[PDB]
Protein backbone atom coordinates (compact mmCIF):
# COMPACT_ATOMS: atom_id res chain seq x y z
CA UNK A 1 0.00 0.00 0.00
CA UNK A 2 0.86 3.37 -1.07
CA UNK A 3 2.25 5.51 2.71
CA UNK A 4 1.05 8.52 1.72
CA UNK A 5 -2.55 7.78 1.99
CA UNK A 6 -3.71 9.05 5.76
CA UNK A 7 -4.84 5.95 8.05
CA UNK A 8 -5.76 5.75 11.06
CA UNK A 9 -2.87 2.94 11.96
CA UNK A 10 0.16 5.14 9.95
CA UNK A 11 2.35 2.20 11.49
CA UNK A 12 0.33 -0.49 9.81
CA UNK A 13 -1.04 1.27 6.83
CA UNK A 14 -4.85 0.28 7.83
CA UNK A 15 -8.17 1.81 8.15
CA UNK A 16 -9.73 1.54 11.63
CA UNK A 17 -12.84 -0.56 10.72
CA UNK A 18 -11.01 -2.81 7.38
CA UNK A 19 -11.80 -6.40 7.18
CA UNK A 20 -8.67 -8.36 7.68
CA UNK A 21 -7.92 -11.30 5.32
CA UNK A 22 -8.22 -14.87 5.47
CA UNK A 23 -4.07 -15.65 7.42
CA UNK A 24 -3.78 -12.17 8.09
CA UNK A 25 -0.12 -12.47 9.65
CA UNK A 26 1.56 -12.97 6.32
CA UNK A 27 -0.06 -10.01 5.01
CA UNK A 28 0.34 -7.72 8.31
CA UNK A 29 3.35 -4.90 8.40
CA UNK A 30 4.80 -7.01 10.93
CA UNK A 31 5.00 -9.95 8.34
CA UNK A 32 8.41 -10.34 6.19
CA UNK A 33 9.96 -8.08 4.16
CA UNK A 34 8.43 -9.25 0.77
CA UNK A 35 10.32 -7.78 -1.55
CA UNK A 36 8.98 -6.51 -5.21
CA UNK A 37 12.01 -5.78 -7.85
CA UNK A 38 12.77 -9.22 -9.28
CA UNK A 39 10.24 -11.93 -9.41
CA UNK A 40 11.02 -14.68 -6.76
CA UNK A 41 11.83 -17.81 -9.40
CA UNK A 42 14.56 -15.38 -11.47
CA UNK A 43 15.92 -13.93 -7.97
CA UNK A 44 16.51 -18.31 -7.55
CA UNK A 45 17.78 -18.71 -10.56
CA UNK A 46 20.30 -15.58 -10.10
CA UNK A 47 21.38 -16.83 -6.98
CA UNK A 48 21.86 -20.32 -7.57
CA UNK A 49 23.69 -19.19 -10.92
CA UNK A 50 26.52 -17.12 -8.85
CA UNK B 1 19.47 24.36 14.48
CA UNK B 2 17.85 26.48 11.83
CA UNK B 3 14.13 27.00 11.64
CA UNK B 4 12.70 28.21 8.11
CA UNK B 5 9.97 31.14 8.14
CA UNK B 6 7.66 32.29 5.75
CA UNK B 7 9.60 34.85 4.22
CA UNK B 8 12.12 32.19 3.44
CA UNK B 9 9.42 29.81 1.73
CA UNK B 10 8.86 33.01 0.01
CA UNK B 11 12.24 34.24 -0.85
CA UNK B 12 13.09 30.45 -2.30
CA UNK B 13 10.38 29.98 -4.05
CA UNK B 14 10.16 33.12 -6.13
CA UNK B 15 14.33 33.26 -6.91
CA UNK B 16 13.63 29.46 -7.70
CA UNK B 17 10.70 30.93 -10.55
CA UNK B 18 13.41 33.75 -11.69
CA UNK B 19 15.72 30.67 -12.55
CA UNK B 20 13.68 28.93 -14.65
CA UNK B 21 13.01 30.28 -18.55
CA UNK B 22 10.00 29.33 -19.68
CA UNK B 23 8.34 31.72 -17.73
CA UNK B 24 7.06 34.87 -19.16
CA UNK B 25 8.15 37.81 -16.78
CA UNK B 26 10.27 38.13 -13.47
CA UNK B 27 8.73 41.10 -12.87
CA UNK B 28 4.98 39.46 -12.45
CA UNK B 29 5.34 36.94 -10.07
CA UNK B 30 3.80 37.42 -7.14
CA UNK B 31 2.91 35.01 -4.23
CA UNK B 32 -1.35 34.97 -5.75
CA UNK B 33 0.12 34.23 -9.65
CA UNK B 34 -1.08 31.35 -10.85
CA UNK B 35 1.38 28.94 -12.53
CA UNK B 36 -0.76 27.89 -15.14
CA UNK B 37 -2.40 31.37 -16.82
CA UNK B 38 -0.31 33.92 -15.20
CA UNK B 39 3.17 32.96 -16.01
CA UNK B 40 2.10 30.83 -18.85
CA UNK B 41 3.45 27.74 -18.10
CA UNK B 42 2.39 24.48 -20.12
CA UNK B 43 0.23 20.83 -18.60
CA UNK B 44 4.30 19.95 -18.39
CA UNK B 45 6.16 22.61 -17.24
CA UNK B 46 4.22 23.21 -13.94
CA UNK B 47 5.18 19.70 -13.35
CA UNK B 48 9.41 20.59 -13.84
CA UNK B 49 8.75 23.12 -11.37
CA UNK B 50 7.06 21.18 -8.96
CA UNK B 51 9.68 18.42 -8.99
CA UNK B 52 12.68 21.64 -8.69
CA UNK B 53 10.14 23.05 -5.29
CA UNK B 54 10.55 19.18 -3.92
CA UNK B 55 14.15 19.00 -4.66
CA UNK B 56 14.76 22.04 -3.53
CA UNK B 57 13.46 21.69 -0.57
CA UNK B 58 14.11 18.34 0.83
CA UNK B 59 10.93 17.43 0.68
CA UNK B 60 9.04 14.86 -1.43
CA UNK B 61 5.05 14.80 -2.39
CA UNK B 62 3.08 12.17 -3.81
CA UNK B 63 0.46 12.42 -7.07
CA UNK B 64 -2.70 13.40 -4.81
CA UNK B 65 -1.71 16.85 -4.46
CA UNK B 66 1.03 17.78 -6.88
CA UNK B 67 -1.93 19.17 -9.00
CA UNK B 68 -3.27 20.65 -5.98
CA UNK B 69 -0.28 23.75 -5.65
CA UNK B 70 -1.59 25.40 -8.95
CA UNK B 71 -0.82 28.98 -6.84
CA UNK B 72 2.43 30.03 -5.42
CA UNK B 73 0.60 30.66 -2.64
CA UNK B 74 -0.79 27.25 -2.03
CA UNK B 75 2.50 26.33 -2.63
CA UNK B 76 3.81 27.77 0.30
CA UNK B 77 1.11 27.13 2.28
CA UNK B 78 1.95 23.76 1.57
CA UNK B 79 5.64 23.41 2.42
CA UNK B 80 5.03 25.38 5.46
CA UNK B 81 2.63 22.73 6.69
CA UNK B 82 5.28 19.97 6.12
CA UNK B 83 8.08 20.22 9.45
CA UNK B 84 10.70 18.83 7.13
CA UNK B 85 13.40 21.28 5.43
CA UNK C 1 -17.19 2.57 55.22
CA UNK C 2 -14.77 0.38 52.58
CA UNK C 3 -16.90 1.51 49.49
CA UNK C 4 -16.86 5.30 50.76
CA UNK C 5 -13.61 4.89 51.24
CA UNK C 6 -12.58 3.64 47.82
CA UNK C 7 -14.88 5.33 45.66
CA UNK C 8 -13.68 8.91 47.30
CA UNK C 9 -10.26 7.57 46.74
CA UNK C 10 -10.88 7.11 42.71
CA UNK C 11 -13.20 10.12 42.23
CA UNK C 12 -10.97 12.97 43.96
CA UNK C 13 -9.08 11.94 54.27
CA UNK C 14 -10.19 12.19 50.32
CA UNK C 15 -8.11 15.73 49.35
CA UNK C 16 -4.46 14.96 49.85
CA UNK C 17 -1.76 13.03 47.97
CA UNK C 18 1.26 11.61 49.58
CA UNK C 19 2.74 8.17 49.36
CA UNK C 20 2.11 5.22 50.24
CA UNK C 21 -0.64 4.12 51.42
CA UNK C 22 0.17 1.14 52.94
CA UNK C 23 -2.09 -1.67 51.57
CA UNK C 24 -3.78 -5.19 53.39
CA UNK C 25 -0.97 -7.62 52.01
CA UNK C 26 2.34 -5.57 52.56
CA UNK C 27 2.15 -6.58 56.08
CA UNK C 28 2.61 -10.25 55.71
CA UNK C 29 4.23 -10.49 52.82
CA UNK C 30 7.09 -8.18 53.70
CA UNK C 31 7.31 -9.52 57.51
CA UNK C 32 6.39 -13.47 56.82
CA UNK C 33 6.67 -14.47 53.38
CA UNK C 34 9.78 -12.60 52.66
CA UNK C 35 12.14 -13.11 55.60
CA UNK C 36 11.09 -17.16 55.49
CA UNK C 37 11.87 -16.74 51.64
CA UNK C 38 15.31 -15.35 52.60
CA UNK C 39 15.63 -17.66 55.49
CA UNK C 40 15.20 -20.34 52.71
CA UNK C 41 18.25 -19.26 50.90
CA UNK C 42 20.13 -19.16 54.02
CA UNK C 43 19.53 -22.72 54.81
CA UNK C 44 20.02 -23.76 51.00
CA UNK C 45 23.72 -21.97 51.03
CA UNK C 46 24.65 -23.63 54.52
CA UNK C 47 22.97 -27.18 53.89
CA UNK C 48 25.12 -27.32 50.34
CA UNK D 1 11.86 -5.90 12.80
CA UNK D 2 16.00 -5.46 12.38
CA UNK D 3 16.35 -6.99 15.64
CA UNK D 4 13.87 -9.73 15.36
CA UNK D 5 16.51 -10.17 11.72
CA UNK D 6 19.97 -10.06 13.87
CA UNK D 7 18.77 -11.96 17.12
CA UNK D 8 17.10 -14.96 14.95
CA UNK D 9 20.64 -14.63 12.34
CA UNK D 10 22.93 -15.01 15.91
CA UNK D 11 20.72 -17.61 17.47
CA UNK D 12 20.81 -19.90 14.45
CA UNK D 13 24.43 -20.51 15.39
CA UNK D 14 24.08 -20.53 19.01
CA UNK D 15 21.72 -23.54 18.67
CA UNK D 16 24.70 -25.29 17.11
CA UNK D 17 27.08 -23.88 19.40
CA UNK D 18 25.32 -25.88 21.71
CA UNK D 19 25.20 -28.73 19.95
CA UNK D 20 29.01 -28.70 19.66
CA UNK D 21 29.00 -27.59 23.58
CA UNK D 22 27.08 -31.19 24.16
CA UNK D 23 29.87 -32.79 22.05
CA UNK D 24 32.78 -31.07 24.32
CA UNK D 25 31.35 -32.26 27.30
CA UNK D 26 31.17 -36.13 26.38
CA UNK D 27 34.32 -36.72 23.83
CA UNK D 28 36.16 -35.01 26.65
CA UNK D 29 34.02 -34.39 30.11
CA UNK D 30 34.78 -30.74 30.32
CA UNK D 31 34.63 -27.40 29.50
CA UNK D 32 37.96 -26.15 30.29
CA UNK D 33 40.08 -25.35 28.09
CA UNK D 34 43.35 -26.65 29.96
CA UNK D 35 42.43 -30.48 29.58
CA UNK D 36 40.50 -29.92 25.96
CA UNK D 37 43.83 -28.73 24.63
CA UNK D 38 45.76 -31.07 26.67
CA UNK D 39 44.22 -34.08 25.34
CA UNK D 40 43.23 -32.87 22.11
CA UNK D 41 45.72 -34.53 19.68
CA UNK D 42 44.75 -38.30 20.68
CA UNK D 43 40.76 -38.29 19.46
CA UNK D 44 40.49 -38.97 15.85
CA UNK D 45 39.48 -36.67 12.64
CA UNK D 46 35.87 -38.38 12.72
CA UNK D 47 34.94 -36.51 15.86
CA UNK D 48 36.83 -33.51 15.19
CA UNK D 49 34.92 -32.77 12.35
CA UNK D 50 31.42 -33.47 14.35
CA UNK D 51 32.61 -30.28 17.03
CA UNK D 52 34.13 -27.95 14.71
CA UNK D 53 31.85 -28.15 12.04
CA UNK D 54 29.04 -27.12 15.10
CA UNK D 55 31.75 -24.54 15.89
CA UNK D 56 31.99 -22.94 12.50
CA UNK D 57 27.74 -23.12 12.41
CA UNK D 58 28.43 -20.84 15.08
CA UNK D 59 30.91 -18.48 13.83
CA UNK D 60 30.02 -18.51 10.21
CA UNK D 61 26.27 -17.13 11.99
CA UNK D 62 27.94 -14.30 14.18
CA UNK D 63 31.55 -13.66 11.99
CA UNK D 64 28.67 -13.43 9.05
CA UNK D 65 29.89 -15.65 6.76
CA UNK D 66 28.16 -16.43 3.35
CA UNK D 67 25.36 -18.87 4.57
CA UNK D 68 23.80 -15.82 6.80
CA UNK D 69 25.39 -12.55 6.14
CA UNK D 70 21.91 -10.19 6.41
CA UNK D 71 21.80 -9.29 9.53
CA UNK D 72 24.86 -7.17 9.39
CA UNK D 73 23.03 -4.74 6.61
CA UNK D 74 20.14 -5.54 8.68
CA UNK D 75 21.53 -3.57 11.94
CA UNK D 76 21.90 -0.02 10.42
CA UNK D 77 18.79 1.13 11.79
CA UNK D 78 20.49 2.04 14.94
CA UNK D 79 22.60 4.66 15.66
CA UNK D 80 26.54 5.32 14.21
CA UNK D 81 27.98 4.50 17.29
CA UNK D 82 26.31 1.40 18.18
CA UNK E 1 -7.37 6.24 -24.50
CA UNK E 2 -8.90 10.13 -24.37
CA UNK E 3 -7.96 13.56 -25.92
CA UNK E 4 -7.08 16.53 -24.28
CA UNK E 5 -8.76 16.04 -20.83
CA UNK E 6 -7.88 16.17 -17.13
CA UNK E 7 -8.09 12.08 -17.38
CA UNK E 8 -5.39 11.77 -19.87
CA UNK E 9 -3.31 15.32 -17.80
CA UNK E 10 -3.58 13.56 -14.49
CA UNK E 11 -1.71 10.64 -16.29
CA UNK E 12 0.84 12.11 -18.57
CA UNK E 13 2.07 14.50 -15.61
CA UNK E 14 2.34 11.43 -13.49
CA UNK E 15 4.22 9.65 -15.69
CA UNK E 16 6.51 12.78 -16.26
CA UNK E 17 6.85 13.05 -12.73
CA UNK E 18 8.16 8.92 -12.40
CA UNK E 19 9.65 9.80 -15.91
CA UNK E 20 12.42 12.23 -13.87
CA UNK E 21 12.32 10.39 -10.54
CA UNK E 22 13.57 6.67 -12.05
CA UNK E 23 16.36 9.15 -13.52
CA UNK E 24 17.04 10.86 -10.81
CA UNK E 25 18.07 8.05 -8.46
CA UNK E 26 20.13 6.18 -11.40
CA UNK E 27 22.78 8.32 -11.97
CA UNK E 28 25.43 10.73 -10.07
CA UNK E 29 26.69 14.05 -12.11
CA UNK E 30 24.52 16.78 -12.06
CA UNK E 31 25.54 17.69 -15.77
CA UNK E 32 24.14 14.50 -17.42
CA UNK E 33 21.30 13.96 -15.57
CA UNK E 34 20.26 17.81 -17.02
CA UNK E 35 21.23 16.58 -20.19
CA UNK E 36 19.28 13.75 -19.77
CA UNK E 37 16.08 15.10 -18.48
CA UNK E 38 16.11 17.51 -21.24
CA UNK E 39 16.03 14.50 -23.77
CA UNK E 40 13.47 12.89 -21.67
CA UNK E 41 11.73 16.24 -22.05
CA UNK E 42 12.11 16.08 -25.66
CA UNK E 43 10.46 12.92 -25.82
CA UNK E 44 7.64 14.14 -24.43
CA UNK E 45 7.38 17.06 -26.41
CA UNK E 46 7.77 15.29 -29.99
CA UNK E 47 5.17 12.84 -29.55
CA UNK E 48 2.06 14.92 -27.72
CA UNK E 49 0.81 15.61 -31.18
CA UNK E 50 -1.50 12.30 -31.66
CA UNK E 51 -5.31 12.68 -32.73
CA UNK E 52 -6.70 9.21 -33.01
CA UNK E 53 -7.28 7.05 -29.20
CA UNK E 54 -6.02 4.15 -30.06
CA UNK E 55 -1.98 5.29 -31.58
CA UNK E 56 -2.75 7.24 -28.25
CA UNK E 57 -3.10 3.91 -26.10
CA UNK E 58 -0.10 2.11 -27.97
CA UNK E 59 1.90 4.29 -27.52
CA UNK E 60 0.65 5.13 -23.45
CA UNK E 61 1.01 1.53 -22.70
CA UNK E 62 4.24 1.27 -24.40
CA UNK E 63 5.88 3.96 -22.36
CA UNK E 64 4.28 2.24 -19.27
CA UNK E 65 5.87 -0.98 -19.98
CA UNK E 66 9.52 1.44 -21.17
CA UNK E 67 8.84 3.03 -17.97
CA UNK E 68 8.69 -0.17 -15.77
CA UNK E 69 11.58 -1.87 -17.59
CA UNK E 70 14.36 1.08 -15.89
CA UNK E 71 12.93 0.32 -12.39
CA UNK E 72 15.52 1.27 -9.50
CA UNK E 73 16.77 -0.93 -6.38
CA UNK E 74 16.09 1.91 -3.98
CA UNK E 75 14.73 5.06 -4.60
CA UNK E 76 16.28 8.14 -2.92
CA UNK E 77 14.17 9.00 -0.35
CA UNK E 78 14.46 12.13 1.90
CA UNK E 79 15.18 10.39 5.68
CA UNK E 80 11.97 11.88 7.50
CA UNK E 81 9.35 10.71 4.62
CA UNK E 82 8.22 7.13 4.81
CA UNK E 83 11.44 5.26 2.84
CA UNK E 84 14.28 6.92 4.67
CA UNK E 85 15.80 6.43 7.71
CA UNK E 86 14.51 9.26 10.15
CA UNK E 87 11.04 8.42 9.68
CA UNK E 88 9.43 7.58 13.04
CA UNK E 89 12.71 7.99 15.41
CA UNK E 90 10.88 9.68 18.55
CA UNK E 91 6.98 10.33 17.54
CA UNK E 92 6.14 12.22 20.22
CA UNK E 93 3.64 10.53 22.46
CA UNK E 94 0.02 11.58 22.63
CA UNK E 95 -1.26 13.33 25.63
CA UNK E 96 -3.36 11.35 27.69
CA UNK E 97 -4.62 11.08 31.49
CA UNK E 98 -4.59 7.91 32.81
CA UNK E 99 -7.68 5.46 32.45
CA UNK E 100 -8.41 3.45 35.33
CA UNK E 101 -9.08 0.05 35.51
CA UNK E 102 -9.38 -0.31 39.29
CA UNK E 103 -11.81 0.46 41.98
CA UNK E 104 -9.65 -0.30 45.23
CA UNK E 105 -5.99 0.67 43.98
CA UNK E 106 -4.54 1.76 41.59
CA UNK F 1 -53.14 -23.98 40.33
CA UNK F 2 -49.50 -25.15 40.45
CA UNK F 3 -47.21 -21.84 40.96
CA UNK F 4 -44.09 -21.78 43.37
CA UNK F 5 -45.04 -20.45 46.64
CA UNK F 6 -45.97 -16.36 47.80
CA UNK F 7 -43.52 -16.20 50.01
CA UNK F 8 -40.28 -15.46 48.10
CA UNK F 9 -40.19 -11.73 47.25
CA UNK F 10 -37.12 -12.78 44.87
CA UNK F 11 -35.27 -10.05 42.89
CA UNK F 12 -32.32 -9.24 40.51
CA UNK F 13 -28.59 -10.41 40.90
CA UNK F 14 -25.87 -7.96 40.80
CA UNK F 15 -22.13 -9.06 40.37
CA UNK F 16 -21.44 -5.75 42.68
CA UNK F 17 -18.52 -3.36 42.20
CA UNK F 18 -17.49 -0.59 39.95
CA UNK F 19 -18.02 0.29 36.58
CA UNK F 20 -14.75 0.98 35.02
CA UNK F 21 -14.71 3.07 31.88
CA UNK F 22 -13.84 1.48 28.98
CA UNK F 23 -10.30 1.57 28.25
CA UNK F 24 -10.54 -0.28 24.58
CA UNK F 25 -12.67 0.48 21.65
CA UNK F 26 -13.43 -2.99 19.94
CA UNK F 27 -12.90 -3.53 16.53
CA UNK F 28 -15.44 -5.59 14.69
CA UNK F 29 -13.25 -6.64 11.90
CA UNK F 30 -10.67 -7.77 14.85
CA UNK F 31 -13.35 -9.58 16.42
CA UNK F 32 -14.94 -11.38 13.82
CA UNK F 33 -11.47 -12.06 12.82
CA UNK F 34 -10.63 -13.86 16.41
CA UNK F 35 -13.82 -16.03 16.76
CA UNK F 36 -13.60 -17.09 13.31
CA UNK F 37 -9.65 -18.17 14.40
CA UNK F 38 -10.23 -19.75 17.52
CA UNK F 39 -13.30 -21.99 16.67
CA UNK F 40 -11.52 -23.06 13.17
CA UNK F 41 -12.34 -26.28 14.14
CA UNK F 42 -15.79 -26.65 13.98
CA UNK F 43 -15.91 -25.75 10.16
CA UNK F 44 -12.44 -27.75 9.01
CA UNK F 45 -12.87 -30.44 6.33
CA UNK F 46 -11.02 -32.60 4.73
CA UNK F 47 -9.09 -31.31 1.17
CA UNK F 48 -6.16 -32.18 -1.04
CA UNK F 49 -3.86 -30.01 0.94
CA UNK F 50 -5.70 -31.02 5.02
CA UNK F 51 -4.54 -34.27 3.62
CA UNK F 52 -1.18 -33.56 2.25
CA UNK F 53 -0.43 -32.06 5.77
CA UNK F 54 -1.88 -34.97 7.78
CA UNK F 55 -0.30 -37.63 5.78
CA UNK F 56 3.15 -35.48 6.57
CA UNK F 57 3.26 -34.71 9.74
CA UNK F 58 1.43 -37.56 11.68
CA UNK F 59 2.88 -40.23 9.12
CA UNK F 60 5.46 -39.85 7.37
CA UNK F 61 7.64 -37.44 9.93
CA UNK F 62 6.89 -40.04 12.98
CA UNK F 63 8.12 -42.89 10.74
CA UNK F 64 11.10 -41.47 9.51
CA UNK F 65 11.85 -40.84 12.93
CA UNK F 66 11.02 -44.06 14.08
CA UNK F 67 13.13 -45.71 10.99
CA UNK F 68 16.01 -43.40 12.95
CA UNK F 69 15.84 -44.24 16.42
CA UNK F 70 15.35 -47.99 16.44
CA UNK F 71 18.16 -48.41 13.76
CA UNK F 72 20.84 -46.09 15.49
CA UNK F 73 20.06 -47.31 19.06
CA UNK F 74 23.43 -48.11 20.18
CA UNK F 75 25.84 -47.34 17.93
CA UNK F 76 27.60 -44.57 19.19
CA UNK F 77 29.64 -44.72 22.03
CA UNK F 78 31.60 -41.33 21.99
CA UNK F 79 33.32 -41.46 25.54
CA UNK F 80 36.60 -41.12 25.27
CA UNK F 81 38.66 -42.12 22.28
CA UNK F 82 41.13 -42.54 20.32
CA UNK F 83 42.95 -42.67 16.67
CA UNK F 84 41.72 -45.48 14.19
CA UNK F 85 39.61 -46.99 16.99
CA UNK F 86 36.03 -47.77 16.45
CA UNK F 87 33.59 -44.98 16.25
CA UNK F 88 30.60 -46.93 16.09
CA UNK F 89 29.79 -50.61 18.13
CA UNK F 90 28.11 -52.64 14.89
C1 LIG G 1 -5.65 -40.89 -1.15
C2 LIG G 1 -5.88 -39.59 -1.98
C3 LIG G 1 -6.94 -39.88 -3.08
C4 LIG G 1 -7.47 -38.54 -3.67
C5 LIG G 1 -8.55 -37.94 -2.71
C6 LIG G 1 -8.87 -36.45 -2.34
C7 LIG G 1 -10.19 -36.42 -1.48
C8 LIG G 1 -9.97 -37.30 -0.19
C9 LIG G 1 -8.85 -36.69 0.73
C10 LIG G 1 -9.01 -37.37 2.13
C11 LIG G 1 -7.62 -37.59 2.80
C12 LIG G 1 -7.83 -38.20 4.22
C13 LIG G 1 -6.82 -37.57 5.22
C14 LIG G 1 -6.38 -38.62 6.28
C15 LIG G 1 -4.98 -39.16 5.89
C16 LIG G 1 -4.61 -40.32 6.84
C17 LIG G 1 -3.12 -40.67 6.64
C18 LIG G 1 -10.50 -34.93 -1.03
O1 LIG G 1 -10.93 -34.12 -2.13
C19 LIG G 1 -10.76 -32.85 -1.91
O2 LIG G 1 -9.92 -32.23 -3.05
C20 LIG G 1 -9.80 -30.76 -2.95
C21 LIG G 1 -9.08 -30.25 -4.20
O3 LIG G 1 -9.51 -30.99 -5.31
C22 LIG G 1 -11.12 -30.07 -2.84
O4 LIG G 1 -10.77 -28.64 -2.53
C23 LIG G 1 -11.70 -27.77 -3.07
O5 LIG G 1 -12.18 -28.23 -4.40
C24 LIG G 1 -13.31 -27.42 -4.96
C25 LIG G 1 -14.60 -28.12 -4.64
O6 LIG G 1 -14.44 -29.50 -4.83
C26 LIG G 1 -13.35 -25.98 -4.45
O7 LIG G 1 -13.99 -25.13 -5.42
C27 LIG G 1 -11.97 -25.49 -4.15
O8 LIG G 1 -12.06 -24.13 -3.61
C28 LIG G 1 -11.19 -26.32 -3.18
O9 LIG G 1 -9.81 -26.33 -3.58
C29 LIG G 1 -12.00 -30.67 -1.80
O10 LIG G 1 -13.38 -30.17 -1.83
C30 LIG G 1 -12.13 -32.15 -1.92
O11 LIG G 1 -12.89 -32.64 -0.82
C31 LIG G 1 -11.40 -37.05 -2.31
O12 LIG G 1 -11.61 -36.45 -3.60
C32 LIG G 1 -12.89 -36.63 -4.15
O13 LIG G 1 -13.88 -36.81 -3.07
C33 LIG G 1 -15.26 -36.92 -3.61
C34 LIG G 1 -16.22 -37.19 -2.49
O14 LIG G 1 -16.64 -35.96 -1.94
C35 LIG G 1 -15.65 -35.66 -4.39
O15 LIG G 1 -17.02 -35.90 -4.89
C36 LIG G 1 -17.71 -34.71 -5.11
O16 LIG G 1 -17.50 -33.72 -4.00
C37 LIG G 1 -18.42 -32.54 -4.01
C38 LIG G 1 -17.67 -31.30 -3.59
O17 LIG G 1 -18.20 -30.82 -2.37
C39 LIG G 1 -19.13 -32.32 -5.37
O18 LIG G 1 -20.03 -31.20 -5.30
C40 LIG G 1 -19.85 -33.57 -5.80
O19 LIG G 1 -20.04 -33.53 -7.26
C41 LIG G 1 -19.20 -34.88 -5.45
O20 LIG G 1 -19.91 -35.47 -4.34
C42 LIG G 1 -14.66 -35.40 -5.47
O21 LIG G 1 -14.76 -34.04 -6.04
C43 LIG G 1 -13.25 -35.42 -5.00
O22 LIG G 1 -13.14 -34.26 -4.19
C1 LIG H 1 24.51 -26.19 5.26
C2 LIG H 1 25.09 -25.10 6.15
C3 LIG H 1 24.05 -24.57 7.13
C4 LIG H 1 24.41 -23.14 7.48
C5 LIG H 1 23.22 -22.21 7.26
C6 LIG H 1 22.70 -22.31 5.83
C7 LIG H 1 21.74 -21.16 5.55
C8 LIG H 1 20.58 -21.18 6.53
C9 LIG H 1 19.81 -19.87 6.45
C10 LIG H 1 18.49 -20.02 7.20
C11 LIG H 1 18.73 -19.91 8.70
C12 LIG H 1 18.58 -18.47 9.14
C13 LIG H 1 18.04 -18.49 10.56
C14 LIG H 1 16.56 -18.84 10.53
C15 LIG H 1 15.81 -17.76 11.29
C16 LIG H 1 15.40 -16.66 10.32
C17 LIG H 1 14.90 -15.49 11.16
C18 LIG H 1 14.57 -14.25 10.36
O1 LIG H 1 15.17 -14.08 9.36
O2 LIG H 1 13.59 -13.36 10.79
C19 LIG H 1 13.54 -12.19 10.06
C20 LIG H 1 12.09 -11.81 9.87
C21 LIG H 1 12.02 -10.31 9.64
O3 LIG H 1 13.15 -9.86 8.98
P1 LIG H 1 12.97 -8.79 7.75
O4 LIG H 1 11.52 -8.48 7.54
O5 LIG H 1 13.54 -9.34 6.48
O6 LIG H 1 13.78 -7.41 8.11
C22 LIG H 1 13.81 -6.42 7.13
C23 LIG H 1 14.37 -5.15 7.77
N1 LIG H 1 14.29 -4.06 6.83
O7 LIG H 1 11.43 -12.06 11.07
C24 LIG H 1 10.30 -12.88 11.01
O8 LIG H 1 9.24 -12.44 11.23
C25 LIG H 1 10.44 -14.36 10.70
C26 LIG H 1 9.64 -15.23 11.65
C27 LIG H 1 9.80 -16.67 11.17
C28 LIG H 1 11.24 -17.09 11.41
C29 LIG H 1 11.56 -18.23 10.47
C30 LIG H 1 10.66 -19.41 10.78
C31 LIG H 1 11.19 -20.61 10.01
C32 LIG H 1 12.57 -20.95 10.55
C33 LIG H 1 13.14 -22.12 9.76
C34 LIG H 1 13.88 -23.07 10.68
C35 LIG H 1 13.75 -24.49 10.12
C36 LIG H 1 13.45 -25.48 11.24
C37 LIG H 1 12.94 -26.79 10.65
C38 LIG H 1 13.21 -27.91 11.66
C39 LIG H 1 13.16 -29.26 10.96
C40 LIG H 1 14.04 -30.27 11.69
C41 LIG H 1 13.85 -31.65 11.08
Amino acid sequence: KNPYKKYDDQQDRRNLEEPLSVNDDLYDMWSPDRFTHFKNQDALKYFIGF
Amino acid sequence: AHVLTKDMIQERIVALLESFDKVNDAKNITATANLTSDLGLDSLDVVEVVMAIEEEFGLEIPDHDADEIKTVQQAIDYVSAQPAA
Amino acid sequence: LKDYYYNGRRILWEIKREGAEKEDWVNQMYFLYAPSLILLLIVMVYKS
Amino acid sequence: KSALSAVLMNRFGDAFFVLGLCVIAYVFGTLNYSTIFATAYLINTDLLVLIMLALFIAAMAKSAQFGLHNWLTLAMEGPTPV
Amino acid sequence: PVPFSAANKKLVTSMYRQSLKLARNWISNRQLFRQKAVEIRHKFDQNAQISNPRLLARTLDETRAHLYEFRHPDPIVPPSFPGGTKYERNVPPRMEKIMQHNLYEP
Amino acid sequence: ELKPSSAIQRGPLNKGGWDAPHALHNDGAIDRYAHWRTFYQERFKYTRATGKSTLIFLVAFPALIGYVAYQSEGLFEFAGKRRGESVTTR
